[PDB]
């Protein structure tokens, strides 16, 4: 879950 | 007084601070589009999404941030989100930053469909952190110190965000007592407004309740940090 703030942190 | 551990730390966030993210196109809609409840509702929505994002890149480029468990990292960001934003909008009302449209920005909110209750202490809030007449350094600092906080629940390793805060606080006591020795209780000051900041967090809760029962959508990065369920 919260996938898209680990996918803006690992940008 | 500024050691060179602590010049160096400072000149990375300021830079940080600085690095001008929000897009002119996106922050002039502030002031060019059409004012109604409907509009302001959507062109603040537009506005926080955006900042999250701005967010979490200045998040990452502080120190020792990425360093950190990943569960944890989560925590933090979703923890101070509302608390950063609120920083950084008082910054524009009170020092009056151009790209945020100051009073036009105040019009979208004073009529989004927030009920006066929020109203009210949202814009007291607003006048008092500028009556600290804080600088760029130290609003910079403070989203910096609140970002990293120790508090927020659902945190594991509480310690190591302590140990990136500290360095952080000292540096803003430094700025305070040598910057303002006029009155040392300034770095006091500025806690006490952290606390007045973590109020907020439910006015927030409640904020969206009313929005959310009154058809309002937000879009999906505002719903998972914020937990619009
Ligand atoms: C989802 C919406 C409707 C919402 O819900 N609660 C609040 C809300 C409110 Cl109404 C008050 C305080 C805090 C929050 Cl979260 C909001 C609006 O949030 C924001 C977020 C961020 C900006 C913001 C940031 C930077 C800049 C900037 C620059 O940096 O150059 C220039 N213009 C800027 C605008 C404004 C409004």
């Amino acid at each position: 879950d919260h996938q898209l703030l680990r996918y803006l942190l690992d940008k | 007084e500024l050691t060179p551990d602590q010049q160096t730390l400072l000149h990375f966030i300021m830079d940080s601070y600085n690095k001008q993210r929000m897009p002119q196109e996106i922050t002039n809609k502030i002031l060019k589009e059409e004012f109604s409840a409907e509009e302001n509702f959507l062109i603040l929505t537009e506005m926080a999404t955006n900042h999250v994002q701005v967010l979490v890149e200045f998040t990452k480029k502080l120190p020792g941030f990425q360093t950190l468990d990943h569960e944890d990292q989560i925590a933090l960001l979703k923890g101070s989100a509302v608390e950063a934003m609120f920083l950084r909008s008082a910054e524009i009302f009170n020092k009056k930053l151009p790209s945020g449209h100051s009073d036009l920005l105040e019009e979208r909110i004073r009529n989004s469909g927030i009920s006066d209750e929020y109203i009210t202490p949202m814009f007291s809030f607003y006048k008092s952190i500028g009556e600290l007449k804080m600088t760029q350094e130290e609003y910079a600092l403070l989203t910096a110190i609140v970002i990293l906080s120790p508090d927020r629940q659902y945190i594991k390793d509480r310690e190591a965000v302590e140990k990136l805060q500290e360095p952080l606080l000292d540096v803003l006591q430094k700025l305070c007592k040598i910057h303002q020795p006029e009155n040392p209780q300034h770095f006091a000051c500025l806690l006490g407004r952290l606390t007045e900041l973590r109020t907020f967090n439910h006015h927030h809760a409640e904020m969206l309740m009313s929005w959310r029962v009154n058809d309002h959508k937000f879009t999906p990065l505002l719903c998972e940090i914020w937990d619009v369920q």
